[PDB]
């Protein structure tokens, strides 16, 4: 059992060590700019006026 | 032995994936968000109260409609609100009481509940009746999320996934490699990939079609008991036992952003994003539900209306409210 | 509206079941079983069907014939395995033969039966006088109580139309993996017992799920005492117990739930401290070999990890589980424990 796990773990981790990843950088960039588009709109950001608030 | 050279070669692949991806940590998020506003004090007063449920409640589901959602209790009831009027529109008699999770059909037609029966049932919501019971895990059902009126995915504490045709019952793909119970998953937004969070403190993201494990992302010291998708399908929250949430980034493989504070000490149960992505909101073991500036890390504000553990929440899916659910057998709507 | 006042009165209608439903709720007495594995909880909760609601069917016994014929040939394997381990040589060495086809054949054998050829077989194992040396030295390795049980009765077991009895079904291993319940009524009161026994997973996940249950009957093996610590050293299966025990009884998940302690298997118990001294599991032990006292013992080990013992009663019944009268005695003792 527990050699069985081994080897599907270390052949998960041979194709895992491939990836070819982005810079942490440009992914932290378009993050902020995907929220940054959208906050000003964000209910639980801005709030909600009372008359439209279909909670009150 | 062969087993001294197996165990040394995961942890020789383990360290280059590590160096792989501090390589690409050329700058860190708390940086590059330096210079935008904090959001200020967020502050949600509870506008509606769901009382009805006479024990623990474990999970909850809002319907896509904004409107209705479904609750488990381990009273043995699913109850399914009507959050505008607090109306119970539907209230199902479990077969087995110890229910862990529910979900909503996207389309309002079903919903799905399962515990430490190992079993995830299927109830027909516009006919209420059992429709399905889905028989195939070893372990408890932990969570579950329907792609469509005829599949659905599901976690267990037998440390797998599985991917169900609910018309003829059986797991059409098995999703192995957690090598602990697995608490929660989340689908993408468009469904063709799916993260699951598990106790062996990783999170792993899934190809739903061809049944495979793409990538695990670690960095967790605990179990993780919940995750939810970044709306824009690229990143995702965890939080863990450990006493913080997390940030993960799909393209970069790598956490982003860790939100704890050395205050909060007690574990995680759920998360979940509101619908821009600027605020992640988590529920805790110490009866409050925390909000955080995904951007900065701050504690934004903080939701505070249970006498028990938070144990679910979730924020509509046109972001006007948020739900939590609680041990103390209520669940309250917030905005 | 019109609608809105029917969604209205729908809900005020729910309301007025979910309130029944909870008054019958909160009448009900619910008992959660907890203990190592093997150490008797399914049998408990197979003995107050027996008891409580007439037992099983000749349909339902039907269902365990395959279960029944594949825990005898695990048991037998576990024995001939076991024998290259220790070293036993078989009595006759015409067994060997047998003990090869043994394996051809159960890799071969279908689910609710059990040919001739393979009967035949195990009949001679297990009469062979190397296969019963190594069956008596089982406190060396890993073989169910249930073994010689089965194996004994082979010619019965073995007839094709054979229908497993009652006392067969309380002696089955079924593994399910989740949660067993059964529902009784004991003197106009409606009880709930559970098992998660079979559940594999992180107990830490789901222990909390039965705060608030009237009572824990929890399970020992008293014949566990002289197993051999073997491929994990840290502690020998009765200590492991303790420790469980020692962490349910004091748990903040059970402060107002009665603890119950089944001391079990006494009958097995019985028999082997006869020849096997219960230093084995306690080197300090300097009391006398003999059942009144080492069980006693055994009992004051457990009682004594009470560690709320100025508040908390623990409740110790010795019990042979799969006697029914004896299960149906120590359940009338729980009986008074919990309702008063
Ligand atoms: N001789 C004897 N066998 C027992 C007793 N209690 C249980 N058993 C047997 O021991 C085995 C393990 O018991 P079981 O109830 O399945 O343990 P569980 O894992 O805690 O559910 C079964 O084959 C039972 O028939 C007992 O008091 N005496």
């Amino acid at each position: 059992t527990e050699k069985d796990k081994l080897k599907m773990e270390v052949d998960q981790l041979k194709k895992e060590v491939t990836l070819e990843r982005m810079l942490v950088s440009k992914c932290c960039e378009e993050f902020r700019d995907y929220v940054e588009e959208r906050s000003g709109e964000d209910p639980l950001v801005k709030g909600i006026p009372e008359d439209k608030n279909p909670f009150k | 032995s062969e087993l001294d050279q197996l165990r040394q070669e995961a942890e020789q692949l383990k360290n280059q994936i590590r160096d792989a991806r501090k390589a690409c940590a050329d700058a860190t998020l708390s940086q590059i968000t330096n210079n935008i506003d904090p959001v200020g004090r967020i502050q949600m007063r509870t506008r509606r109260t769901l009382r009805g449920h006479l024990a623990k409640i474990y999970a909850m589901h809002w319907g896509t409609d904004s409107r209705l959602l479904v609750s488990a209790s381990q009273d043995g009831k699913l109850i399914i609100w009507d959050s505008y009027t607090t109306n119970k529109v539907h209230a199902i008699p479990l077969r087995s009481s110890w229910v862990m999770t529910c979900a909503y059909a996207p389309s309002g037609n079903y919903v799905a509940c399962g515990g430490l029966d190992n079993i995830c049932s299927i109830y027909n919501l516009k006919t209420v009746r059992v429709s399905r019971e889905l028989a195939g895990h070893t372990g408890y059902l932990s969570c579950c999320r329907f792609l469509d009126d005829n599949q659905i995915v599901t976690s267990s504490g037998d440390t797998t996934c599985a991917l169900w045709d609910i018309e003829t019952g059986q797991q059409t793909t098995t999703f192995t490699g957690h090598t602990g119970d697995v608490m929660s998953l989340s689908l993408a937004p468009d469904t063709r990939l799916f993260v699951s969070g598990a106790c062996d403190a990783s999170a792993k993201l899934w190809d739903v079609r061809e049944g495979m494990c793409r990538q695990t992302f670690t960095g967790h010291e605990s179990d993780i008991n919940a995750i939810c998708f970044f709306p824009n399908g690229n990143a995702f929250a965890t939080g863990s036992d450990d006493a913080t949430c997390r940030l993960f980034d799909l393209r970069a493989d790598q956490e982003l952003m860790t939100y704890s504070h050395d205050n909060i000490i007690c574990g995680i149960t759920s998360v979940s994003f509101s619908k821009s992505g600027r605020l992640l909101l988590a529920g805790y073991d110490d009866f409050n539900c925390n909000v955080w500036d995904a951007l900065k890390a701050d504690r934004a504000g903080v939701l505070a209306g249970h006498d028990n553990r938070v144990s679910c929440l979730g924020v509509t899916d046109d972001g006007m409210a948020v739900a939590t659910g609680s041990w103390d057998s209520f669940l309250k709507i917030w905005n | 509206s019109a609608e809105d006042k029917a969604a209205v009165e729908r809900s005020k209608m729910i309301d007025r079941n979910l309130r029944e439903d909870g008054e019958k709720a909160a009448r009900e007495v619910k008992l959660l079983l907890l203990g190592a594995g093997e150490s008797g909880k399914s049998t408990i909760v197979k003995q107050m069907k027996i008891i409580h609601e007439a037992g099983y069917s000749e349909e339902e016994c039907k269902q365990y014939k395959a279960v029944v014929y594949s825990n005898t040939i695990q048991s037998i394997i576990a024995i001939i395995r076991a024998m290259g381990r220790l070293k036993i040589d078989f009595g006759d060495a015409a067994r060997a033969d047998d003990a090869r086809q043994l394996f051809v054949l159960a890799g071969a054998a279908e689910e609710g039966f059990m040919t001739a050829e393979l009967a035949g077989v195990i009949k001679r194992l297990w009469k062979d006088s190397g296969v019963q040396a190594c069956f008596n030295r089982s406190r060396e390795y890993q073989l169910n109580d249930s073994a010689a049980y089965y194996l004994n009765d082979l010619d019965r077991i073995a007839q094709p139309n054979y229908i497993p009895t009652q006392q067969d079904v309380l002696r089955t291993r079924v593994k399910t993996t989740g949660i067993v319940e059964t529902h009784f009524t004991f003197k106009d009161l409606h009880f709930k017992m559970f098992d998660v026994g079979g559940q594999r997973s992180e107990r830490k996940k789901w222990i909390h799920c039965f705060e608030g249950v009237t009572a824990i009957i929890f399970c020992v093996a008293l014949s566990d005492y002289d197993l051999v610590l073997a491929e994990d050293e840290e502690m020998n299966r009765m200590h492991e117990s303790m420790k469980l025990f020692d962490s349910i009884c004091n748990n903040k998940w059970f402060t107002d739930t009665s603890i119950i302690l089944f001391l079990n298997k006494k009958d097995l118990f019985e028999e082997k401290i006869k020849k096997s001294p219960l230093t084995i599991c306690y080197p300090e032990y300097a009391g006398s070999n003999t059942y009144e006292e080492a069980a006693a013992y055994i009992q004051c080990q457990f009682e004594d990890l009470n560690k709320r013992k100025d508040t908390k009663e623990i409740y110790t019944h010795f019990t042979c589980a799969t006697d029914t009268k004896n299960v149906q005695a120590a359940a009338a003792f729980v009986f008074d424990a919990v309702t008063d």
